[PDB]
């Protein structure tokens, strides 16, 4: 059909090993979930799709122009992703003792 | 150049009378069966107790 | 052979044209058109004679240059 | 409810139908393409009676176009309206019979009988609860006449109850059109008063009689005479479809015009049709039009019905009218005139009323009358027949394809005892 | 993975095996020289070339023939024309001295000395194919060349391969007209040798032709150049469907499995239609019905034989071009109702039909004008048992003083061997009456 | 599933044509097809090499 319970999703999320954190857990059903005041019936069409967009652009027919990505160490640097930044502000401090 | 074009490889590789049937009758939709009409309906407590005769003579179907 | 004239002048009315007709009062037969037909009709008759007097002289003169030559 | 099936065969049938089917068309509303665009509640109650269902909710008329030359079905399609009628029923041969009545009822008409009359039994099937079928038809070519009695006799003999109608145009000795009209006449006549329940006449030379002289149009063709018939022949079942004061269906009708089984001709005509030039000095009140619907040369056949003798009437009015009026001016008529009104039948005349006038119109009225005149037609065809067979001429093409001369003879007498019988009467006195 | 080699033994052979390459070599965009333009290309589908041609690796193609005579005058023609560059140049072997119509020399003194050096030749081809479908074998019997070496090649080929299929496209003498004064001795004996060793060979008798041309291509002046033409258009119609695609095809294979009924009569006659010239081509529509008239015309039979005296057996009757099937049922019915082509009572049906779309084409310089329909009969017929009738009255006279013979009998070949020829012939006579004897 | 067909004015280098739903990417031009397209009259685009 294209929907499964929301207790199954977390269900394959404890299984495949990935962790999550819980208040993502909550960003995943907010954005995922059937729009329903109850539980129940959370569809995974679109999450699937996008998550699987790193391994191989599924569908890349009927778009000959469009060129898939080709993924790299700098895939896993957007894990990076943190406000440890801050240091941007000034790394010439940085520099001088590194040098 | 009414029935001079023809060509084995266009005659014999183009079906004639059983290509889809014109429309009219297409009108009908695949996700609807029965038991999905009523039953599924929804349901509901209150029922709207509104009643109404046109005054026309119902169309015979 | 078919029928796919009323007439030799008019064409069947255009689908939209016949609007009464249901009772007999609109008949596209009292013509009211007779009396402007015949005399466009006229006038183009004329013309045919000239075109082919026309003709027929250019045949004879050419035919009668004929007879000079042979002079 | 009590609907009626349409057959109409042969050229000058194709042609009549070719606009009866536009006439009944425009008054209900539909659409030369088969959807519904009409205005009033009422012109959809009784729709079933003409038209039939399908899917996608388009209109079809049940009617049979039946020829056997391409001509005639290959051009009533091109014209308005040519669509309606459904591609299956078309049937028609690749021969021709070129009026030889013979081509038309034993070698090419009955060989494609199979075909037609499959047709007829699986249309009228259908229906809830029938009425009854009526054919339009000439008798002046052999191939129209020829197959078109035919289908006549067969129907009776499977469906004896349901009511049958023909509007058959005979030719005129005036204006002449057919060489082998008498033979083809003669005989076809013959088949019609046996087998048909009703057949009203109608002659060409009225119709020209009708044109140049109370329409007063400067150019008549072949389309205007049609228009005139397609309107009257609406009116025998005008109230077939409407409420009204006095239903009347066509069963009504023969219960009052046909005193005997073998005097079942009638004629008929339609009223009023004023001038172009006209409609501004004549009042239109209900003493206008009883006057006019008798007066002789509104009648469709030529034959004068003032030299003899009326044995019934029946008169269909059209509109909203004081049903007072149609009593009282209708008595008018028969106090006055005693001379020209048969006497064992007291009040011999008919009267119905139905509440929709037709479109664009007040006040109409239909006639349908059978007169001692119509005599005087057959006296006419016999006349000529009999005189083209005393040399055998002209007969070699009939006596050459299985059909042997005593047939005819027996055709003569029978029409021969009608024309003395149907006088057996008009002399009568109680 | 389908192919087939062609062998041309023979003047006769080799002059209508050269028009049969022109037509092949047409067909498939390939010009004299064997390369394929890198413009214009007409190539419907791939791997049509592969029915007869092997690819070189980049550029040109190469014919899969091999070319036997003992005369270099025929030979030594093409070697010097303007299709030189396209035969390979070791296959075109070839003697010094002539058969002279001795056929004992072409079988038994002259032909022993470069048959060895033939089947080498074919050992080499067999293997560069796959699946060899079948060979193909064209020789003029009235010749010892011809007669004298087709026998040796196709005994030692019925031995070396096995079960492969061949056909034999002959040419056998006419009734009354023959070029040759010996040609009687030399069509008994090789009969006798291709009776038992090949699979359909049909006829194609030259005075037959002659009528052919005249009828329709309104041309008195007819010479072997066109006549040979004719047989090109035939051989193409027999392989339309082997490179090709198609709705309804034939296999090689499915023609010792539609048209031999026994081992025996498996002799057939031809026929082709229509062959309508430029300047009347284009008057007539050609419909199917139409066309499959000419086809059973007495007159255009591929050979000077009526077959109004006998029987039809089987006709495997082929189409090309714009061909819808619903239109052969008609043209299959029709043909049963006429009353003066007669079957056999245990052959109710007798018709192997086969469609291939690709239209025929023009060869330049030619007498055939472009058609839309073509339809190439092989036929099998009681009437052939009169071709072999004529043929062995002959004999009779001729050896009843035993003339000519005398030029054999010094080529090392035994004296019975004549005669023997004569229980081949004859036996074969009391067959065909026994098969069209009704039961 | 339609009843519209083309015509050889329709197809042209670099347009992507519709094939049983793949995508086509006609790319290079034989030799012989410039001259054709030229003598009818229907402009001819600029080629670029096959990525
Ligand atoms: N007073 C009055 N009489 C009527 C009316 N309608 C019909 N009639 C009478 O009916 C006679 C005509 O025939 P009907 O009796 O109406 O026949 P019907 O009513 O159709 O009966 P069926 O034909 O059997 O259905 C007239 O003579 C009238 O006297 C009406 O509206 N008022
Ligand atoms: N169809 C056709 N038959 C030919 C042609 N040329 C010769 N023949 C036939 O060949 C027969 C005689 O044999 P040749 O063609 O001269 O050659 P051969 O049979 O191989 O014998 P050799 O000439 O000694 O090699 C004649 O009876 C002809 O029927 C030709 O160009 N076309
Ligand atoms: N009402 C009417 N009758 C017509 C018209 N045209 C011809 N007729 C009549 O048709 C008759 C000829 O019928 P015909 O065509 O031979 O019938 P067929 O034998 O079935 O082919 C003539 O006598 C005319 O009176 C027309 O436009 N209207
Ligand atoms: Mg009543
Ligand atoms: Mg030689």
């Amino acid at each position: 059909k294209g929907v499964v319970s929301e207790q199954q999703f977390r269900r394959v999320l404890d299984v495949s090993n990935i962790k999550l954190s819980e208040q993502d857990i909550n960003l995943l059903l907010s954005e995922f979930k059937v729009d329903n005041i109850p539980n129940g019936q959370v569809r995974y069409s679109d999450f699937c799709e996008v998550i699987d967009e790193i391994f191989t652009k599924k569908a890349i027919d009927k778009d000959p122009l469009a060129t898939v990505t080709q993924f790299q160490p700098e895939t896993t640097l957007p894990a990076r992703r943190y406000y440890l930044n801050l240091t941007e502000e000034e790394k010439g401090q940085l520099r001088h003792l590194l040098n | 150049s009414k029935k001079t074009i023809l060509s084995g490889f266009m005659k014999n590789n183009s079906i004639v009378g059983f290509k889809e049937c014109l429309d009219s009758q297409l009108q009908l939709k695949d996700s609807k069966s029965e038991y999905n009409d009523k039953f599924q309906s929804k349901n509901r407590i209150h029922r709207d107790t509104s009643i109404f005769h046109i005054r026309n003579k119902s169309q015979i179907i | 052979m078919k029928r796919v004239k009323e007439s030799y002048f008019r064409e069947h009315p255009h689908w939209s044209d016949i609007n009464g007709c249901s009772g007999a009062k609109e008949f596209e037969g009292e013509d009211l058109a007779y009396d402007a037909r015949i005399k466009y009709q006229k006038e183009t008759q004329k013309q045919w004679i000239e075109q082919q007097i026309r003709e027929k002289k250019m045949r004879e003169e050419a035919e009668r240059n004929e007879e000079r030559a042979y002079a | 409810m009590r609907e009626i099936v349409h057959i109409q065969g042969g050229q000058c049938g194709n042609q009549i139908g070719a606009k009866f089917w536009e006439v009944i068309s425009d008054e209900h509303g539909i659409d030369p393409t088969g959807t519904y665009h009409g205005d009033s509640d009422l012109q959809l109650e009784r729709i079933n009676v003409y038209y039939n269902e399908a899917t996608g909710g388009r209109y079809v008329p049940r009617a049979i176009l039946m020829d056997l030359e391409p001509g005639t079905m290959d051009s009533v399609r091109a014209g308005p309206f040519g669509q309606l009628f459904r591609p299956d029923n078309f049937v028609f041969g690749q021969t021709g019979a070129g009026n030889n009545w013979a081509k038309g009822h034993y070698t090419e008409g009955a060989e494609l009988i199979d075909s037609v009359l499959d047709v007829v039994r699986k249309e009228a099937e259908g229906c809830d609860c029938l009425q009854g079928f009526q054919i339009t038809h000439s008798l002046g070519g052999g191939t129209g006449s020829g197959m078109g009695t035919l289908l006549i006799s067969k129907v009776r003999e499977e469906y004896p109850d349901r009511i049958m109608e023909t509007f058959s145009v005979v030719p005129s000795p005036k204006v002449s059109d057919t060489v082998v009209e008498p033979y083809n006449a003669t005989l076809s006549v013959h088949q019609l008063v046996e087998n048909a329940d009703e057949c009203m006449v109608i002659d060409n030379e009225a119709l020209y009689d009708i044109c140049f002289r109370t329409l007063k149009l400067t150019t008549p063709t072949y389309g205007d005479l049609n228009h005139l018939v397609s309107a009257a022949m609406s009116g025998v079942t005008c109230c077939l479809r409407f409420p009204g004061q006095l239903n009347s269906d066509l069963r009504k009708l023969a219960v009052n015009l046909i005193p005997f089984p073998r005097l079942h001709f009638f004629m008929i005509g339609f009223a009023p049709l004023t001038s172009r030039g006209s409609q501004q000095y004549r009042a239109l009140t209900v003493p206008e039009l009883t006057q006019q619907m008798f007066d002789a040369k509104n009648m469709m056949c030529a034959a004068d019905p003032r030299h003899g003798r009326y044995l019934t009437a029946s008169a269909l009015f059209r509109g909203r009218m004081s049903t007072k009026e149609v009593d009282e001016q209708m008595l008018n008529v028969q106090n006055k005139n005693s001379s020209y009104f048969v006497e064992w039948i007291p009040n011999n005349i008919k009267s119905s009323i139905c509440d929709i006038p037709p479109k664009g119109l007040k006040m109409a009225v239909t006639f349908v009358g059978n007169s001692t005149a119509i005599q005087e037609m057959f006296k006419r065809v016999a006349e000529q027949f009999t005189a083209m067979f005393r040399r055998k001429a002209f007969l070699h093409w009939y006596t050459g394809e299985g059909m042997d001369e005593m047939e005819f003879t027996e055709a003569e007498s029978n029409m021969n005892d009608l024309v003395s019988e149907y006088q057996q009467y008009q002399d009568a006195t109680a | 993975m389908r192919e087939v080699i062609s062998i041309h033994v023979g003047q006769g052979g080799i002059q209508v095996g050269n028009a049969c390459w022109e037509l092949f070599c047409l067909e498939h965009g390939i010009q004299p020289d064997g390369q394929m333009p890198s413009d214009k290309t007409i190539g419907g589908g791939d791997d049509a070339f592969n029915t007869f041609f092997s690819e070189t690796g980049a550029g040109k193609h190469v014919p899969r023939a091999v070319f036997l005579d003992l005369e270099p005058t025929v030979i030594d023609e093409v070697r010097t024309g303007t299709y030189r560059q396209l035969f390979h140049p070791e296959q075109l072997i070839s003697g010094k001295e002539d058969a002279a119509n001795n056929f004992a020399r072409g079988h038994y003194t002259i032909g022993k000395e470069i048959v060895d050096l033939c089947l080498d030749r074919i050992r080499k081809l067999a293997d560069n194919c796959t699946g060899l479908q079948g060979f193909l074998v064209f020789n003029s019997v009235g010749g010892g060349t011809g007669s004298g070496l087709g026998s040796l090649l196709l005994e030692r080929l019925s031995v070396d391969y096995g079960k492969k299929s061949k056909l034999g496209f002959t040419i056998y003498p006419s009734p009354q007209v023959s070029t040759a004064v010996v040609e009687p001795y030399n069509s008994i004996l090789s009969t006798h040798s291709l009776l038992e060793h090949t699979d359909v060979a049909v006829m194609l008798d030259n005075e037959a032709i002659y009528d052919i041309c005249r009828r329709n291509l309104d041309i008195e002046r007819p010479t072997y150049t066109n006549l040979n033409r004719l047989i090109a258009q035939v051989i193409s119609s027999l392989t339309a469907s082997l490179r090709f695609d198609g709705a309804l095809n034939v296999d090689i294979t499915e023609f010792q499995t539609n048209l031999v009924p026994y081992p025996r009569i498996h002799f057939m006659l031809s026929s082709y239609a229509p062959i309508i010239s430029a300047e009347k081509a284009y008057h007539e529509q050609l419909s199917v019905a139409e066309i499959t008239n000419s086809a059973f015309e007495p007159a255009n039979m591929m050979a000077k034989c009526d077959p109004r005296h006998g029987k039809y057996m089987a006709c495997s009757m082929m189409y090309r071009g714009d061909v819808v099937p619903k239109d052969v049922n008609a043209s299959i019915a029709t043909i049963k109702t006429k009353r003066t082509i007669q079957f056999v009572d245990w052959c109710p049906t007798g018709f192997k039909v086969g469609i291939n779309y690709q239209p025929p084409t023009v060869v330049p310089g030619g007498d055939l004008a472009k058609v839309m329909r073509a339809v190439c009969m092989i036929s099998n017929s009681t009437a052939i048992a009169e071709v072999f009738s004529r043929l062995d009255h002959k004999f009779d006279l001729m050896y009843a003083k035993r003339a000519f013979v005398h030029w054999y009998v010094g080529e090392g070949m035994e004296e019975g061997e004549f005669s023997e020829a004569r229980e081949d012939l004859a036996a074969l006579e009391k067959d065909y009456e026994e098969v069209g004897i009704e039961t | 599933n339609s009843t519209d067909y083309y015509t050889w004015e329709d197809l042209n280098v670099g347009i992507n044509i519709n094939l049983f739903e793949r995508v086509f990417r006609i790319v290079d031009c034989d030799s012989f097809t410039k001259e054709f397209f030229v003598y009818m009259g229907k402009k001819m685009n600029s080629p670029e090499r096959v990525p």
